[PDB]
């Protein structure tokens, strides 16, 4: 019969992800509210995998580095790594659904769009 | 050799805002000396006096709403004007207000706004206490010896609330009928006095429905023009105008201006697009449904004039294929969609 | 490699002999070695520029 608890909004520090340095507002790390959080939380997930890092808990981490260095063709490997990059974000209690669109080949550089469902 | 996944996030608005929810405040006092610009609740600087400090109270809440932005600037009373006319022209704003107006301040504060308006083309608004002028875009509010939470208010102190509140009043909406739980004590008037006050173009309270509520929400203009008609005796029918006006401004500006030719079918382009911001709009309720976009013919007529070219031995769709010159000449057709405030039906 | 000083010609000859057990499908990038295990520290940058 009661509703579900709404989850409290997560904070912790802030900087840009281009600059990949922590950023300080007169000494305090800026304040990240609403959707500030998850941004930084999915960039950390991906960013590093768990199996490099023993002190990481096992759940976190992604396989997505795996297919770095060009260990199989591409055509599979794209939908295996949306079902990675689904396993490695849908982990997050206030992330609700991951999608991707499709990947762009061009050169060695591949694109590809994915969405991010949120709460608030 | 070491390569990274560079994700960005990207979010989609459907609907633009644009200049719309600004109130603009100065207030003279001797401490601050500044512009403070407040997006957060009880954000108060200490330099700000206390009847300051009632008056950004006065503009936090909004009926339905609080204000999106609520911008503060401060200056010494001497010069104030000058100043204020600078720097509301340096930062754009929806609406106006002064605690300490004077009838000479108040009328340089219309004309300032009007020549703006007619020339700048830059639709802003303003509230006065007590402004007989000429002009609908003002806002003129004659309600004397208001006590609101049995405190008394002077006329500019419940202005910037009427405005404040204004500001928070959604389009769907309409500002007539719209109680107050705060007012509390006012003057005893009749009916008839408050009839004859709202026919004269001047906004007031009344305590009807077992409430404190204004009576309507016409413009300060007592006299428009046959052209401007009744809808333009309405703060909403301009309100929504300007807002469209603005709009269609900012992205003629942002796109067309010295990156987009001129061109058929850069013609073409911008009436799909001027077909897809009309479409927009239609989506609220806020226009009719029905809108067409045209190519102005008879300014190409006097363009060619202009040129000289003869309007004869061609056909008539070569003077839209005729390059104007850097030039693009458009008609559409719209209608405010502002539904009704109150009605009168029949029985049998 | 495997705590043995080696000079530049061996190793040499050990990638050639690795990437000729290398498939046509699978790249050279990023293949990892087990035997190697000590080398001079370098930094990220330095890696780059020669690469």
């Amino acid at each position: 019969l009661p509703k579900t608890e709404e989850l409290p909004i997560f904070r912790e520090v802030a900087w840009d992800f281009e600059k990949d340095e922590p950023i300080l507002e007169k000494g305090d790390f800026k304040i990240i509210e609403k959707k500030e959080a998850l941004k930084v939380w999915i960039y950390k997930c991906i960013k590093t995998n768990r199996y490099e890092h023993e002190i990481y808990s096992l759940e976190y981490g992604t396989e997505l580095s795996e297919l770095i260095g060009q260990k199989y063709t591409k055509g599979l490997t794209e939908s295996e790594a949306s079902r990675f990059i689904k396993e490695a974000l849908l982990i997050n209690p206030y992330i609700l659904e991951v999608n991707v669109k499709s990947a762009n080949f061009n050169r060695d550089i591949l694109s590809a769009n994915v969405k991010v469902s949120t709460i608030y | 050799p070491s390569i990274n996944i560079s994700f960005k996030e990207l979010a989609t608005t459907v609907k633009e805002r644009s200049a719309r929810g600004i109130i603009a405040m100065v207030l003279k006092d001797a401490k601050a000396l500044g512009l403070n610009e407040i997006h957060e609740k009880e954000d108060i600087p200490v330099d700000l006096s206390a009847e300051n400090k009632e008056y950004i109270n006065l503009a936090l809440m909004g009926n339905v709403n609080t204000p999106n932005k609520l911008l503060v600037y401060v200056i010494e009373g001497e010069a104030d004007i000058q100043t204020a006319l600078d720097f509301l022209e340096t930062k754009e704003f929806n609406y106006l207000c002064m605690p300490k107006a004077v009838e000479a301040d108040k009328t340089a504060i219309k004309n300032w706004i009007i020549k703006l308006r007619d020339i700048d083309k830059v639709k802003v608004k303003a509230v006065l206490g007590k402004v007989v002028g000429n002009h609908e875009g003002i806002i003129n509010f004659t309600t004397e010896d208001v006590l609101v939470g049995e405190k008394k208010y002077s006329v500019d102190e419940f202005t910037s609330r009427v405005a404040g509140l204004i500001a928070g009043t959604p389009l769907s909406q309409s500002v007539t009928y719209t109680k107050l739980s705060d007012v509390v004590d006012i003057p005893k008037m009749t009916k008839v006095d408050a009839e004859s006050r709202v026919n004269k173009g001047e906004l007031i309270l009344i305590k009807e429905a077992g409430a404190i509520r204004i009576a309507r929400g016409v413009n300060s203009l007592t006299e428009l023009t046959a052209e401007k008609g009744e809808m333009f005796q309405k703060i909403k029918i301009v309100d929504t105008l300007d807002i469209i006006h603005s709009d269609i401004r900012k992205v003629i500006i942002d796109d067309y201006i010295g990156k987009v030719t001129n061109s058929y079918d850069n013609k073409c382009l911008l009436i799909v697009a001027i077909k897809s911001y009309l479409e927009e709009l239609e989506k609220s309720a806020l226009i009719e449904s029905d809108s067409t976009v045209e190519i102005d013919f008879e300014a190409q007529k006097s363009y060619l004039k202009s040129k000289g070219v003869d309007l004869s031995y061609m056909t008539l769709q070569e003077i839209k294929e005729a390059n104007t010159g850097s030039k693009v000449f458009l008609k559409a057709k719209i209608k405010v969609l502002d539904a009704m405030e109150d009605i009168d039906l029949s029985i049998e």
